[PDB]
């Protein structure tokens, strides 16, 4: 069991197992709670490894099932353990990723039922976050299954975060990278500053934060309507030169290939290879 | 009594009657070699205990 702190490095020990299991010629499942990782990560898995085919068990495709690697949904495999599959008699590791999400109601139940049905001859890797329970999954899946398992867990972030506050033209940083708030720093804040944004408001800050080499930005903002208003917003600025937006034209007229002629000129699609020309995104 | 002295070639498995001995050899040598099962049982033992 490794519940260690994001962005730690937690997809080595799944590699390792992968490994393992190809060296050892016996079969891995990937498991994870929500449908959308399982594409990226299969993308990922075909991209790293070269010798291990890799599969994929959804409820809308289904490649090479015959594979040594197989990625599939909770209940894919809940449904293939009902069907008694014969192809798990060769399964030596099971792993399951983002086990903090699966707290839910809908996705409590077929995760226990998963585990409780599961055989003897499978070994179990648990992947998540820093959660206040943690313990009791492991002692309840080590006492239903009567298995040794190890709980790891890291000491802290190993890339360290800080905490601004942005007003008036400049950043004042309120707390450091040591989580210890800056007293002083948000009075000088409240002093300075002594609604909402206006249209010459996100230009004010796309462009002090491109002088300071920390470009690479994502803004959050609680509204379908409003990002597409800020984006408009952004009027005469670009970061493509010459051949990036030759290289972005290029890959979004390949992949578009596969719908229709008449589909492909929806004012969502124009309006979105107009942005994605200049780096701007919804 | 022909019979009797001419067992384990009438009544055996098929070789060809003018079969060179190098050919022979070779199939024999063959068949003492692991199977494509046995190479594969032989690494699932350290997965499988
Ligand atoms: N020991 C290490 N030293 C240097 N780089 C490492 C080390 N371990 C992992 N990395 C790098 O971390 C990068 C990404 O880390 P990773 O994706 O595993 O974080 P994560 O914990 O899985 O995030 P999430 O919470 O979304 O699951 C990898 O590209 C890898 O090169």
């Amino acid at each position: 069991f490794v519940a260690a702190h994001t962005s730690a490095g937690k997809t080595v020990v799944a590699e390792y197992a992968i490994a393992m299991a190809h060296r050892n010629m016996t079969k891995t499942i990937y498991t994870s709670p929500i449908k959308a990782l399982s594409n990226q990560k299969f993308r990922d898995f075909k991209e790293t490894f070269d010798d291990v085919n890799i599969g994929l068990i959804t409820g809308d495709v289904q490649i090479n099932p015959d594979a040594n690697c197989l990625i599939m949904t909770t209940e894919i495999l809940r449904s293939m353990l009902y069907r008694g599959a014969d192809l798990i008699r060769d399964v030596e590791f099971v792993i399951f990723d983002q086990v903090h999400y699966v707290n839910d109601q809908d996705r409590g139940v077929v995760w226990e039922e998963v585990i409780i049905m599961l055989p003897q001859h499978v070994k179990f890797i648990l992947l998540s976050a820093t959660v206040p329970n943690t313990y009791e999954f492991a002692n309840w899946i080590g006492r239903t299954k009567q298995k040794n398992i190890y709980v790891i867990s890291t000491p802290k972030r190993p890339v360290p975060l800080e905490i601004n506050i942005w007003a008036k033209k400049e950043l004042i940083p309120v707390i450091n990278q040591n989580s210890e708030f800056l007293e002083a720093n948000f009075r000088k804040h409240k002093e300075i500053l002594n609604d909402g944004p206006s249209k010459k408001t996100w230009p004010e800050i796309v462009n002090y934060l491109r002088k300071r080499e920390l470009l690479p930005m994502v803004v959050f903002v609680f509204s379908k309507k409003r990002c597409e208003e800020y984006a408009d917003w952004l009027e005469g600025i670009n970061f493509c030169n010459n051949k990036e937006k030759s290289q972005i034209h290029m890959f979004i007229e390949k992949s578009i290939t596969r719908l229709k002629k008449e589909d492909r000129d929806l004012p969502q699609i124009l309006k979105t290879r107009s942005l994605l020309e200049r780096g701007i995104a919804v | 009594l022909s019979l009797k002295k001419h067992n384990n070639e009438l009544l055996g498995i098929f070789v060809p009657c003018n079969l060179p001995k190098t050919t022979r050899k070779v199939a024999i040598e063959n068949f003492n070699r692991p199977s494509p099962d046995d190479i594969i049982q032989s690494a699932q033992l350290n997965a499988f205990n």
